[PDB]
């Protein structure tokens, strides 16, 4: 059934979908084509299916979150004198009626987020995030006068896409290098980032340059807001900002044996790292909750971030 | 002798003042008497201005000093001045500036050549006092003003606290040379010295904003630079100035505002205080009694009888110690230096 192929399938299907939701839709259309009819048969199922899904995509955190939400909805109404089939249709029936809220969650976020931008302020964002864009755009329509710094986000290069996205809405933009983010913090009134996933302690898993912005923000005494939908909450507890499942081997060294001038103003765009080297660098980092001012979700703005824990507590019994 | 230090943290601070010339010793020079009255009865009297008037007074004291038959000029002039000091101390505790100038004068008296006649000895001492005021106070002050006004960029919003002659002269000179800026004058109780500043600045046409120290958080979001006039720089780099200066520096730090301390090198001391209670100066608690935004205009206060009231004590400290990590730069006549360079500058004399 090649669940993986499907999961990737939505992802291209619809730019506005989230990796967790794409995993939920995956399991649904497996639950459609799933002959099943044994709880043993019925529940043996996805687990090999999300497992197969988890092992089929290399960075798996976000889809694992959407997964984790799915089965807990499954067993919690399979508990309850649970019959199988009524959930099997009801999930396949309302699958369209899932990527409904997921889209409504983002809009709910933007309606909560945009007042954080007030007249004459300068925003800083790292890379491209649909949620961040949603918040910024929603503020723009209300004729709010603001400007946005966008970090050239290597390796993804998401900075260009976000810059153009904001340029289309007549929002004044300016791109900054990953090395110049600290120098710009004095001109920044607010920092706004998205997140692929939010861990148990309310920490952020996102693009590799995220935590550096949160660090500069803390140092420059500027508010740092994260933008993520509720279904990005995942039960996993990184013990450091380095503790995550690695897709590829990372940060390993050369082994040379006897193997046989630049000014600072000089601009050498041809002097960047190659992709062989870049595949040795991480794709994601972790941002501790003590760097996050408030976490904007569809559930509202979570400042406690013992509250993200509260939600994951409710999810599991 | 006062030795009894009890539970109160403020118990060690000397509270005894002398506001009148009643039962005054007969060996006190008329010029010292007038200075002593001005010391304990004035209200805005800069640490620099205190030192200048002290040295000019000692000039008159020395000039009129006639050495007795019981001693040479060197040994007894220090005794005669010691009497003038003890009286001055009784009126109001010596400033660091005054204390430093006194150590200077006492030194030059001891290094006086004995072969000099008394009139040559007095003439020389007056020369060195003249040179001290000229170089260490006036010229040094001029250098500080120019060096500090240099850092004022067009569009700046300069915060100042109370009434600092140094900061005032910097701001005024900035206005004169053509700098385009505005000023936030932060004032405080029990005495609104910031209004004296606000009057001076507005008279020179400088655009100003006037707030109390409680509004610091609110007004700090407009400030680009902070300028502070110091009473003394400690040898650990800490700034010893009036009142809430530490609060200005602390909140200034949280808003990424550069804290600039302007202090003449002659007011550098070798003392190092860890807290703000060990070395300070008490102000009369009666100042805190009448509250309605004025110093002497009268209408009965709720705390008028606080001395009679058990367990109710009032007090206002004149100074506090701002930690060195909250000061960005110290501006002296030697140029802009890190405040930890204070003990280094001291050895250079």
């Amino acid at each position: 059934f090649d669940i993986v192929q499907v999961y990737k399938k939505f992802l291209q299907d619809d730019p506005e979908i989230t990796m967790p939701v794409a995993a939920i839709e995956a399991l649904v259309q497996l639950l459609s084509r799933s002959q099943a009819k044994t709880i043993s048969e019925f529940m043996d199922i996805l687990q090999n299916g999300s497992n197969t899904l988890k092992e089929g995509v290399q960075n798996n955190i976000s889809l694992s979150a959407g997964c984790d939400i799915f089965q807990r909805f499954v067993t919690r109404s399979l508990h309850d004198v649970g019959d199988f089939e009524q959930c099997k249709r009801h999930l396949v029936e309302n699958g369209k009626l899932f990527i409904q809220r997921a889209r409504a969650c983002r809009q709910r976020i933007a309606h909560l987020g945009y007042p954080l931008i007030r007249d004459g302020s300068v925003i800083l964002t790292h890379g491209f995030s649909r949620g961040v864009a949603a918040v910024l755009l929603a503020a723009a329509k209300r004729h709010v006068r603001f400007k946005v710094f966008v970090t050239e986000s290597r390796p993804s290069g998401s900075g260009c896409l976000m810059t153009r996205t904001l340029k289309n809405a007549c929002i004044p933009t300016c791109m900054v290098l990953d090395s110049a983010v600290s120098f710009t913090m004095n001109r920044v009134d607010l920092v706004l980032v998205g997140a692929e996933g939010v861990v148990e302690n309310g920490g952020l898993i996102n693009q590799i340059g995220t935590f550096q912005l949160a660090v500069f923000a803390k140092h420059a005494h500027k508010p740092f807001y994260a933008v993520a939908e509720s279904h990005k909450f995942v039960r996993m507890f990184p013990l450091s900002q380095y503790d995550i499942p690695f897709s590829r081997p990372i940060l390993e060294f050369d082994d040379p044996s006897p193997e046989t001038p630049t000014p600072s103003d000089a601009i050498h765009n041809e002097l960047i790292m190659n992709e062989e080297q870049i595949r040795n660098n991480p794709t994601l980092d972790v941002t501790p909750p003590e760097f996050v001012s408030g976490l904007i979700t569809d559930l509202g703005i979570i400042d406690s971030k013992s509250g993200v824990s509260e939600e994951l507590i409710k999810l599991y019994l | 002798i006062f030795e009894e230090k009890q539970v109160s943290i403020f118990s060690h601070l000397d509270w005894r003042r002398r506001r009148t010339t009643e039962n005054i010793p007969k060996d006190i020079h008329p010029a010292v008497i007038r200075l002593g009255l001005k010391l304990a009865n004035y209200k805005i009297f800069g640490s620099n201005q205190r030192c200048i008037d002290l040295l000019k007074t000692f000039k008159i004291v020395i000039q009129d000093y006639q050495t007795p038959y019981g001693t040479t000029l060197s040994r007894h002039l220090t005794t005669h001045i010691n009497s003038q000091i003890a009286y001055l101390v009784s009126t109001r505790p010596l400033s660091i500036s005054m204390g430093n100038a006194i150590r200077f004068l006492k030194l030059e008296i001891s290094v006086l050549d004995i072969d000099l006649t008394d009139d040559e000895g007095k003439e020389l001492l007056l020369e060195k006092i003249d040179s001290y005021i000229r170089d260490r106070i006036i010229i040094a002050g001029q250098v500080i003003v120019q060096a500090a006004t240099e850092k004022i960029q067009d569009g700046d919003v300069i915060l100042t606290y109370l009434h600092s002659s140094t900061v005032n002269d910097v701001l005024i000179h900035a206005k004169n040379v053509g700098k385009k800026f505005r000023v936030v004058v932060v004032d405080s109780r029990p005495e609104f010295e910031g209004r004296v500043c606000l009057k001076l600045l507005t008279e020179h046409g400088i655009e100003c904003t006037y707030v109390m120290i409680s509004a610091l958080s609110y007004i700090m979001q407009e400030v680009t630079k902070i300028f502070l006039g110091g009473h003394a720089m400690l040898s650990n780099g800490a700034l010893y100035s009036r009142a809430g200066t530490s609060l200005i520096s602390l909140l200034g730090h949280e808003s990424n505002v550069p804290v600039i301390a302007c202090c003449e090198s002659y007011k550098f001391t070798e003392r190092i205080q860890l807290d703000s209670l060990v070395y300070n100066e008490l102000a009369p608690g009666d100042q805190l009694v009448n509250m309605g935004v004025d110093d002497f205009e009268e209408k009965p206060g709720v705390l008028a009888n606080w001395k009679s009231v058990k367990n109710l004590k009032l007090l206002s400290l004149k100074y506090d110690v701002t930690p060195p990590r909250l000061i960005t730069v110290c501006v002296c006549e030697m140029g802009l230096l890190p405040s930890t360079s204070v003990p280094a500058i001291i050895n250079e004399f």
